[PDB]
């Protein structure tokens, strides 16, 4: 949503 | 006599042949008829901005110019190139003499041309122009950037700046994929409205006058289906999407399958195959199709030195011809070993793509990646063909990043990461150079503390006159020089911020505003935390407590700020002084 990855 | 100048990129070959000359008032201009009409219009432009009019019949008296491709018949181009020819080098490459009064450009193609004129309007200055035998080709065929990041997309005035921008440095890529675009992925069935569709063609347009590929991306994976008549719909959805842009003059295509919860190999790679076939072969002039898996770097494709499920079913079903990208060893990393490329390359039989995540910053707004490439093997040529750099959501300071990637894509074996930024600075900042580096140089480093790290270290000269501080004191050595030079870097930081706060554009201060403020924050408590080091070693408890209070003011400033900054140097300093 916001950025990639955890 | 007249020296070279700062070049972006640099080119491969370059001799000094004479003294240099200085251009006269009037030119004569020589094979424009033929010449590539993009090369031809960035030479007017320049011209005119230079205040060099051209001439309406031939003089001997003044400079002449002589522009074309290897494949237009024009005989007095060859006559000033002089035995240097640009027939022998890649697509894209060129040659270019200035000796005697007269300059000659000959690509290889056009695009060959476009560039050629890029360098020459990078060498003169104030009509003076250095006497210089160039012969010159990129290393990494596909250079560019993939505006992919998420959050706030790029404004229409910040993609037509960037476009001239990319035709500058001889990027020639430029991947439309802005997460965030309702109509890239979260409705990309939905045709773009009227009036979007107008500032497409405007990009399209600009990046044709800039020879850059316009990239159409399209990500679907959230909820296409793919069996029967479903499928057949959501393709068909697909294809009337790319066509659209298409009938307004776009050449290349982009299916991502990025950060989606369906991982079915076989039908993500079927679409692509389907595509490949349906439109890109039959239209016949687009470009190979460009994607991503749903796993994209190292860590999440490979286990064991052996690739995972959906990685061996997609590398197995995907079509040669299509470019497949990936991050590198990790979503955000500090490098691309050339080993990391020969595995990846290896798994997928192809020269890869990367989709390097530096400077975009959408993980960790707080700060700015103002580096530039660093930990990319000066091979990774050789398993590597297509090279794009995601850029943060501020389009100005990016400038700095890709201005470097520039570099590194272009000429890659030559490419020195330090030299390279510091060029970087000079050519955008000007007067302010400087002062910008300054800053920047606290700033170049990118770590979220848990899974995302990349980028040169923040400052390394002044963090190793810190660790030295810290060793002359705690072995009792006489520290009083390196305070005195401490002191002056403090100052400095602080001197160079209030300058850029003053002289700075808007186009780049309203980037860097909250930065600037956080960086001398940073520098004032610095300077309070010596002031404690210099009053503990006078055993002056007065001026001890009173400089620690100072100092902690500074640090809880910065701590509680959204603006993040030298985490490791300036602001780790103010911690470690307080133990
Ligand atoms: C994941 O990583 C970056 C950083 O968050 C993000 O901008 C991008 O859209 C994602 N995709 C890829 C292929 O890196």
């Amino acid at each position: 949503v916001a950025h990639s990855g955890a | 006599q007249v020296l070279v100048p700062n070049l972006n990129p640099t080119p491969e070959n370059l001799e000094v042949v004479g003294d240099g000359f200085k251009i006269t008032s009037s030119i004569n201009l020589v094979g424009e008829e033929e010449a590539d009409e993009n090369a031809v219009n960035a030479l007017r432009e320049f011209l005119t901005a230079n205040n060099i009019e051209i001439n309406s019949e031939n003089d001997p008296n003044s400079t002449t110019l002589i522009i074309g491709e290897v494949d237009d018949d024009i005989p007095e181009l060859d006559e000033a190139l002089n035995g240097t020819t640009a027939e022998n080098l890649k697509e894209e490459g060129y040659a270019l003499v200035s000796n005697d009064g007269k300059i000659a450009i000959e690509g290889k193609d056009g695009d060959g041309t476009f560039y050629g004129v890029q360098t020459f309007k990078q060498l003169v200055k104030e009509s003076n122009i250095p006497e210089v035998n160039i012969t010159d080709y990129p290393t990494v065929s596909a250079r560019g950037i993939v505006e992919g990041f998420y959050g706030t997309p790029w404004t229409h005035q910040d993609r037509l700046d960037q476009i001239k921008f990319y035709g500058e440095n001889k990027l020639n890529t430029y991947i439309y994929a802005p997460k965030d675009d309702p109509y890239h992925r979260e409705k990309w069935r939905e045709p773009y409205p009227e009036s979007e569709m107008q500032r497409m063609q405007e990009l399209i347009n600009a990046s044709a006058e800039n020879k850059v590929d316009f990239v159409f991306g399209i990500s679907p994976g959230i909820d296409i289906r793919f069996d029967g008549d479903a499928g057949e719909e959501d393709f068909n959805h697909l294809i009337t999407k790319a066509e659209s842009l298409y009938d307004m003059g776009v050449r290349s295509f982009a299916i991502y399958w990025d950060n989606i919860q369906d991982k079915s190999a076989a039908k993500h790679a079927q679409v692509l195959n389907r595509f490949n076939e349906e439109f890109v072969k039959a239209k016949g002039d687009v470009k190979p199709l460009i994607t991503v898996p749903t796993e994209y770097d190292t860590g999440a494709m490979v286990s064991n030195g052996q690739p995972r499920a959906y990685t061996r079913i997609f590398a197995e079903t995907v079509d040669p011809s299509i470019e497949v990208m990936w991050t590198g060893p990790g979503v955000v990393t500090n490098e691309i070993p050339l080993s990391d490329a020969q595995l990846i390359s290896g798994i997928y039989d192809r020269n890869m793509a990367v989709w390097w995540n530096y400077p975009v910053t959408d993980y960790f707004k707080g700060k700015l990646a103002l580096g530039p490439m660093h930990g990319l093997d000066k091979g990774l040529n050789q398993y590597v063909d297509f090279f794009t750099v995601n850029p943060m959501e501020h389009a100005e300071l990016s400038k700095i990043s890709i201005h470097t990637a520039a570099d590194y894509s272009w000429n890659m074996d030559n490419y020195d990461y330090d030299k390279a930024w510091n060029r970087a600075i000079d050519m955008l900042y000007g007067d302010l150079a400087e002062d910008m580096k300054v800053f920047a140089n606290h700033s170049t480093r990118m770590d979220n503390k848990t899974w995302a790290k990349s980028g040169r270290e923040d400052a390394p000269e002044l963090r190793a006159k810190m660790d030295e501080l810290w060793n002359k004191l705690s072995s009792k050595e006489d520290a009083s020089a390196l305070i005195e030079e401490l002191y002056g870097e403090f100052a400095r930081m602080e001197e160079a911020c209030n300058n850029l706060k003053a002289n700075l554009p808007e186009v780049a201060l309203e980037e860097c505003s909250r930065q600037l403020d956080e960086l001398i924050t940073l520098a004032q408590g610095d300077k309070a935390s010596l002031d404690m080091i210099v009053a503990q070693l006078n055993e002056d408890t007065e001026a001890y407590e009173s400089a620690k209070e100072i100092a902690q003011n500074k640090l809880n400033t910065a701590l509680s700020s959204f603006a993040v900054i030298s985490e490791k140097v300036a602001q780790s300093f103010i911690q470690e002084a307080l133990s």
